[PDB]
RNA sequence: UCGCACACGCUUACAUCAGUAACUAAUAAUAUACUGAUAAUUAACAACCAAUAAACCAAAACAACACUAAAACGUUUAUUAA
RNA sequence: ACCAAAGCUAGCUCAACAACAAAUACAAAAAUACACCAAAAUAAAAUAAAACAUUCACCUAACAUUAAAGUAUAGGAGAUAGAAAUUUUUAUCCUGACGCUAUAGAGAUAGUACCGUAAGGGAAAGAUGAAAGAAUAAAAGUAAAAAAAAGCAAAGAUUACCCCUUCUACCUUUUGCAUAAUGGUUUAACCAGAAAAAAUCUAACAAAGAGAACUUUAGCUAGAUACCCCGAAACCAGACGAGCUACCCAUGAGCAGUUUAAAAGAACCAACUCAUCUAUGUGGCAAAAUAGUGAGAAGACUUGUAGGUAGAGGUGAAAA
């Protein structure tokens, strides 16, 4: 299964930071297989993978965004991150 | 379809909402009611009733002010409440002749005016009428304090008024720094016109200047959530210590 | 997911060949009236036993494959049936398959397990706060059909490949709720020391 | 990193850092014959050369000698049923060349390893429906 | 001599006469944009 | 026998493999112009790429030197230039 | 038998009530260097007055509603324009439809295709079924089924299609049209008479009648009876246009040979520029060309890129 947020809330910062690259490399490998499969005129094996590695990354983002956006409220009290 | 409220009232319901609601009441009250400007170009007839020459019956007679135009320069000087009269005229004054577009411009002069309250000499473009009223009011500062908003017509006049009115209500020592005697004299004869302090600073403003000043008086950068959370926690701890 | 404003659901998946053939890119067809049933008022699920009250085949019992909520259809496995060939080549017609014809929800009642009869199912919230289906006629609790999932992966029979994370590790809580952000955290952890600071910057 | 704001650089600022990199790469089989030392990557549009070099070296530990980039233009010419144009996306292509004398070759990704009815009508029957026996 | 070829394409002249900036510099240009938004055009300005 | 480049301008119309009953070609054959899938032009050329003070009257014309209609175009010194 | 034909929906009318994120004004969608900002002057005419000059409602504002009243007044005292004093008004709730069905109703499946440099213009279309994870034969035009002396095409008739006999297409327009006057290939769908002063007709109640204000010497009050469609050249305001062409301002670039002391608004003759004369062409190859033949060809010469002047105007080696 792809990572659900609740599973990610439990990881510390360094662990998320590391998970990011394990996710990254897998994404590149999938992407390459994608293109290659398109060139060889052959259907691509287990497409589900590409959907999954997206979600987790997308999930991972949500988790860090919160930890910034919470903390910046707790410090400054300006809701939006960029001035405007 | 239709509009829930007519448009002439759109411009009004603009004020009833948002930041305008936080403006001081006196300002708004002053803006709403408009005392009708003293006739300058057209010439009024006092009586409410007249007697028709041909008809021989009493006639209800009303007065319609003539629309006059204020150029952008006029807003910088004191023109005595007048301006350009745009209109048409009949050549020869026979209604049967040609009708022709025409504009009467007021005659302008370059003059200097002396303030007791502002203690200064200004170079203002004035009209003859301005000097006449300055005359009849017996002072330049008298002319500015004794006159309503509609009669001056100039941003310069109303910011003049605001400036020196503020100077009156502050009882500023900077007026005649070395002479308490001239302070006594100068402040005394205008003492008829003293207004409180919160009123004086809002008197000359324009809706944009009001909105801006209000904006600045209302600026508070948001309290850190840390603060409010600490307050709440301390409240809880004190209630817990008191209940025990 | 790709959808047009006027669309007809043909038992075929929205993103599929049979569907692009059914309603090609430029079709707009007559409106299909759908008697509104709000999600919370919907008493049917896939997998439960139902009785068919309508048609040539009625009074019978059957299991529900899937519900299509858009046009409001239920699917009974091999019950309402019409015949469709699969392989057809020039000299040969192969694989005659009996195929499930869709059924409206007015023709299908939910069957309570114990005495096997058709009933009107009505939602009740119990004292403990669960949402159960109570029969009006029989006065019973009617279960909802615990059913497999689309991917065909059963959680009980499962093995980790190289890239599968073992449950123990994934569940482990390593989080230490302190006030740093990811940047200062990682930078402090990696031992990267930075001295010089940003000059003042204006924002317009 | 793509789509992010970058801090405005002035004199003596902190070395710019990106902890979670936003880019993504494709390694693509070259459409034309190129030397053993060349590999080809479609990258995202907003990625600089220097970025692709560092990205390759630090993520994948590749010793890269040379990088070059060009921008490929996707056709605007195919039309919808509404007769509005479909635009294939534009995309950036990079050529990298390996420093230590290493030879690459694109892996064949599809090895080929996997895991009779005659019902024809009878010529001498003359159209008689054979199932029926008599 | 023969006519109808009057339009000689130039990218600089095109952006300089009809481009977004040229519109925005003058009040009436602004109203060209405004009217074109009120009619809801896919392309406001050259 | 209006050939090869660049400038301006066009935007994938270019390349490979495949299909053409019917669409494009004003007909066919087959295909640079129709349809699908896949690819593609890689910078040393070209674009982007400092200011302020001060000296300097003295044409291009194969440039000796001139002609009248009086001529486009910068070096060098000083002060600072990530 | 082809071509075709049929659905009822998408939606409209009218009225009550009241996905971030980045990127953007560099030549918008380009992170990043020294500035400037910003501005305002009555609406005119078309048209009515059977012309046209004074004058011409509505077009800005709100003020509503029943009256005073189309009255006082204002008007080339014409056309027309037109008040006020003073009077009247019970609450919300209670939403729908003698409104349209794909030439209708929105322009709309769209401000999209496409047409314009630009402001700007601006379309066309959909139809089986529960399930396609099941495969009526009725418009014109034609085909089945070329045509046999003769004549507005038919009619009287006949045993009989013709053959006989009798007849100047139809509208519009005119004194008068078979006219050799206008109009139309044919089919389908769209496509043009609106008002209530006085009057008449039918009823109510009557010296009175009207659910307020008015009119009354049989009157009042109510109903019913009424007055088209498509076309200029124009005129006025505000936008957008100098990528063509007119003339300028920048910054570039060409001009070989031959003759002559010569780059001399000199000769000869190419490139390059013009357009003389003839023939082709005339729904062309081309909304101005091609073939021959011609003028000029170091100059008031041709030509590239980029600015500028805008209609009450510009520009003009004046051809309005
Ligand atoms: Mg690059
Ligand atoms: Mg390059
Ligand atoms: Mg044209
Ligand atoms: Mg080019
Ligand atoms: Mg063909
Ligand atoms: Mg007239
Ligand atoms: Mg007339
Ligand atoms: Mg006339
Ligand atoms: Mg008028
Ligand atoms: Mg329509
Ligand atoms: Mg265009
Ligand atoms: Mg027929
Ligand atoms: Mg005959
Ligand atoms: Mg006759
Ligand atoms: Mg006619
Ligand atoms: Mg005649
Ligand atoms: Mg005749
Ligand atoms: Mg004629
Ligand atoms: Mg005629
Ligand atoms: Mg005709
Ligand atoms: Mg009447
Ligand atoms: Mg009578
Ligand atoms: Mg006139
Ligand atoms: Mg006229
Ligand atoms: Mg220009
Ligand atoms: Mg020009
Ligand atoms: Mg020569
Ligand atoms: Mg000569
Ligand atoms: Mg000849
Ligand atoms: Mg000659
Ligand atoms: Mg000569
Ligand atoms: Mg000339
Ligand atoms: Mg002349
Ligand atoms: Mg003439």
């Amino acid at each position: 299964a792809s990572w659900t947020c609740q599973q990610l809330r439990n990881k510390s910062n360094e662990d998320l930071h590391k998970l990011w690259y394990v996710l990254l490399k897998e994404r590149n490998m999938l992407l390459t297989l994608e293109q290659e499969a398109k060139r060889q005129r052959l259907p691509m094996p287990s497409p589900e993978r590409l959907e999954k590695v997206v979600d987790s990354m997308d999930a991972l983002d949500k988790v860090v965004q919160e930890r910034e956006d919470a903390l910046r409220l707790l410090q400054t009290g300006q809701e939006k991150a960029r001035p405007g | 379809p239709l509009h829930k409220v007519p448009v002439g009232l759109w411009k009004q319901l603009r004020l009833w909402e948002g930041i305008y609601s936080r403006l001081p009441r006196h300002y708004l009250r002053s803006l709403e009611e408009a005392r009708t400007p003293t006739p300058v170009h057209y010439r009024p007839h006092g009586a409410k009733f007249k007697i028709n020459p041909k008809n021989w019956q009493r006639e209800r007679v009303e007065d319609v002010p003539i629309p006059v135009h204020y150029p952008p320069e006029s807003q910088l000087g004191l023109w005595g409440g007048e301006g350009w009269v745009l209109g048409h005229r009949y050549v020869n004054n026979d209604k049967l002749s040609k009708r022709v577009r025409k504009v009467w411009k007021p005659q302008l002069f370059q003059r200097e005016l002396y303030s007791e309250i502002l203690d200064k000499r200004f170079t203002v473009t004035v009209t003859m009428r301005t000097l006449d009223l300055i005359d009849q009011a017996c002072g330049f500062d008298f002319y500015i304090l004794k006159t309503p908003k509609e009669d001056l017509c100039s941003k310069f006049g109303m910011d003049l008024k605001r400036g020196m009115l503020l100077r009156l209500a502050r009882q500023d020592p900077q007026l005649h720094p070395d002479d308490p005697a001239r302070r006594a004299a100068i402040y005394d004869r205008y003492k008829a016109f003293v207004i409180p302090e919160a009123e004086a600073e809002w008197v000359g403003l324009t809706l944009d200047e009001a909105v801006e000043k209000q904006r600045l008086l209302e600026e508070k950068d948001p309290i850190p959530l840390f603060k409010i959370f600490v307050e709440e926690l301390l409240g809880q701890l004190q209630q817990q210590a008191l209940s025990e | 997911v790709t959808l047009p404003p006027n669309y007809r659901y043909g038992m075929s998946r929205p993103g599929s060949l049979s569907d692009k053939r059914k309603n090609p890119p430029g079709t707009r067809r007559r409106r299909v009236p759908v008697e509104p049933i709000s999600d919370e008022d919907w008493h049917l699920f896939c997998g439960d036993k139902v009785e068919i009250l309508e048609g040539k085949d009625a009074g019978k019992q059957g299991k529900v494959v899937q519900v299509i909520r858009q046009r409001n259809w239920v699917v009974v496995e091999g019950l309402n049936t019409h015949y469709r060939y699969v392989g057809k080549t020039v000299d040969y017609r192969g694989t005659m398959i009996p195929s499930e014809a869709p059924l409206l929800h007015n023709q299908v009642k939910l069957v309570d397990p114990t005495d096997r009869k058709p009933t009107d199912v009505e939602w009740r919230f119990t004292e403990a706060g669960e949402r159960v289906r109570v029969s009006t006629r029989s006065g019973r609790i009617i279960p909802k059909p615990e059913f497999p999932r689309a991917d065909g992966i059963v959680p009980e029979t499962w093995i980790d490949g190289p890239k599968d994370t073992s449950v123990e590790d994934a569940l482990e809580k390593t989080y230490v709720p302190r006030l740093k952000t990811l940047e200062e955290e990682v930078m402090e952890a990696m031992g990267i020391q930075e001295t010089r600071r940003h000059k003042k910057v204006y924002w317009y | 990193a793509r789509n992010v704001l970058y801090p405005l650089y002035q004199l003596g600022n902190p070395q710019l850092r990106v902890f979670r990199t936003n880019f993504f790469i494709q390694l693509v089989r070259p459409g034309t014959a190129q030397p053993e030392d060349t590999v080809q990557f479609r990258i995202p549009m907003e990625m600089t050369r220097v970025d692709l070099r560092n990205y390759l070296e630090r993520i994948y530990n590749v010793p890269v000698a040379a990088v070059r980039t060009r921008v490929q233009y996707g056709s605007n010419r195919r039309r919808d049923h509404r007769n509005i144009r479909i635009k294939k996306p534009d995309y950036k292509v990079a050529y990298v060349q390996l420093a230590l004398g290493q030879t690459f070759t694109f892996p064949d990704l599809f090895p080929e390893r996997k895991g009779r009815q005659k019902h024809s009508p009878d010529p001498r029957r003359g159209g008689v429906p054979g199932w029926f026996g008599l | 001599k023969a006519r109808g070829n009057e339009y000689q394409p130039s990218n600089i002249k095109r952006k300089h006469k009809h481009g977004w900036v040229r519109r925005l510099r003058t009040p009436t240009g602004v109203q060209v944009i405004l009217r074109r938004m009120h009619k809801g055009r896919k392309s406001l300005s050259h």
